[PDB]
């Protein structure tokens, strides 16, 4: 998905 | 009796483990990788969990709809394992919150509502997406 949290860099 | 299978399983368990065997339930696994993949995100992403957190305040007057809403913002472009795990950090944290302030009654109702928004939201996602084993593999 597009990253919109710090959390979404790790997928 | 759902019940009294459980009963049993939890008494052989202990029995085993006692004789120093290892009697696993599928689900074992998946929850030591919950709870750990839980308290790594709550330590890494202080500030983003805080403000994911402030987003609502349960009282014994709130709907479903309202967490629905919150958690809908957390996952409105899409599913991450990522997400997921900020998800059950969200509801942990508005447990906390719920007990924080003597209303230890809104626990059960909060559990309700993310075993809804499993079922109906990510479940088909984490079918399609390896499963529970991947997120193991992944965190665990």
């Amino acid at each position: 998905c597009p990253a919109r949290y710090g959390w979404d860099y790790e997928c | 009796s759902q019940s009294n299978r459980e009963l049993v399983v939890d008494f052989l368990s202990y029995k085993l483990s006692q004789k120093g065997y290892s009697w696993s339930q599928f689900m074992a696994a998946v929850k030591q990788a919950l709870r750990e993949a839980g308290d790594e995100f709550e330590l890494r992403y202080r500030r983003a969990f805080s403000d994911l957190t402030s987003q609502l305040h349960i009282t014994p007057g709130t709907a479903y709809q309202s967490f629905e809403q919150v958690v809908n913002e957390l996952f409105r472009d899409g599913v991450n394992w990522g997400r997921i795990v900020a998800f059950f950090s969200f509801g942990g944290a508005l447990c906390v919150e719920s007990v924080d302030k003597e209303m230890q009654v809104l626990v059960s109702r909060i559990a309700a509502w993310m075993a809804t928004y499993l079922n109906d939201h990510l479940e088909p996602w984490i079918q399609e997406n390896g499963g529970w084993d991947t997120f193991v593999e992944l965190y665990g």
